[PDB]
């Protein structure tokens, strides 16, 4: 059994790529990252959804707009998908001014907060990092 | 007839919990220019977890870092696919 | 050369 | 050729980060009671990444916890997969 | 696609059953494991899994009960699975006296310390608390 | 009566 996909509208993907951060996080410039986000532009078009990109966003702008996203009524979209390209710490993702929880942007479209897409798929990707472990490998 | 809040949500992560995440400056991360690659190749063939497992196969065998510091040298990476999920996903 | 986030 | 040292393990947690779990005294607790009717329904017929999926559904739909103390009653509970699997896993 | 499931054995079932806590720990003990346990072992003896019981370990156990099975050659065999059930908190998972983090326990197993198991599936079902956060859930 | 763990 598996999530109906065939509302009139499969639903948002909210692109959120931050390449230039304040000189006030000392975070380096994230080269790349709009390759990344042009990639998945297409990606999810394909997929027929209807893509918004945001480049360099404050946590500040990060919490607005997913609130924003989350009042909006979704019952004609069968799907929700964020992305955030940012640096990253454990439960972390940056603005480009400072850190916010990942916990405080998808509590948004928790299933008694955002009732228009309770029983539906609510799907975050996140390049960012988790930490500073490093993974040597191993043989095989 | 009551359901979890936090249900429903699938978390799509880079890597696992407490590691880097590492990204060529040209190219992209390597776990969206993987992601891009395999839903471009199996959206219309696999449910998304099978895509998501595709991913992580890709970027663990295909990528590994270069740094002069012996420390940053010559690393590996995993995603980390987190489903709350109650029902399986296909994007046709 | 390869960069982390 | 190297694989990451945190590939291939698959961590099938009874719950989200954060939360309570939920046992019942006499016939276990919802997740392992769940999971063992999934597996023995669906190994030969799913792979494990879905009949985690149904352990989810069946988790959140099919239990809700009972108190007499009202800050715990009615509760829920969604469990939550995390794979760095690289492939597909199946029992037959 | 699919990982090589038939080695002359499916592999070790550990199932560490922990009921009854240390009155320092001020853990209650955990009516109804027992029937987890024994229900875990019949649905894995039945997909041929070699299923070793253990109950109420200490966490010193439990890590040299984990570095023991990491120790032995697991060549012939597919995967492996353990099983933990008792109390926890988010990374955390408690011994009779006290708390051990899953790191400690999972480590073992990683592709280059356990090499017997590299490129094979390592199954880890964690039946535990992960903090002391309550769905209250959304009427459908 | 339902428990926690």
């Amino acid at each position: 059994n598996s999530y109906k996909m065939d509302y009139p509208e499969m639903g948002l993907c909210i692109i959120i790529n931050n390449k230039n951060f304040h000189k006030s996080t000392g975070m380096t410039s994230r080269s790349g990252t709009d390759v990344d986000a042009a990639n998945l532009r297409e990606t999810f078009r394909n997929l027929k959804y209807e893509v918004r990109n945001k480049n360099d966003l404050t946590r500040e702008e990060i919490v607005e707009l997913m609130r924003d996203v989350s009042k909006e009524d979704h019952s004609k979209r069968s799907s929700f998908v964020c992305v955030l390209l940012s640096h990253g710490e454990e439960g972390i993702i940056f603005g480009t001014n400072g850190p916010v929880d990942l916990k405080k942007i998808t509590n948004f479209f928790r299933g008694d907060r955002c009732r228009s897409l309770t029983g539906k798929p609510k799907l975050f990707i996140i390049q960012a990092c988790r930490g500073t472990e490093l993974d040597c490998g191993i043989e095989t | 007839h009551k359901i979890p809040v936090e249900a429903d949500f699938l978390y799509a992560y880079s890597t696992a919990p407490g590691y880097y995440s590492w990204r060529n400056s040209k190219d992209g991360s390597w776990f969206i220019q993987s992601l891009c690659a395999m839903l471009k190749q199996y959206a219309d063939k696999l449910e998304f977890m099978h895509i998501l497992t595709r991913v992580n196969r890709k970027v663990a065998t295909e990528f590994e870092s270069f740094s002069f510091d012996a420390t940053f040298h010559a690393k590996k990476q995993i995603p980390c696919i987190v489903s709350m999920l109650t029902k399986e996903l296909y994007f046709y | 050369i390869t960069a982390k986030d």
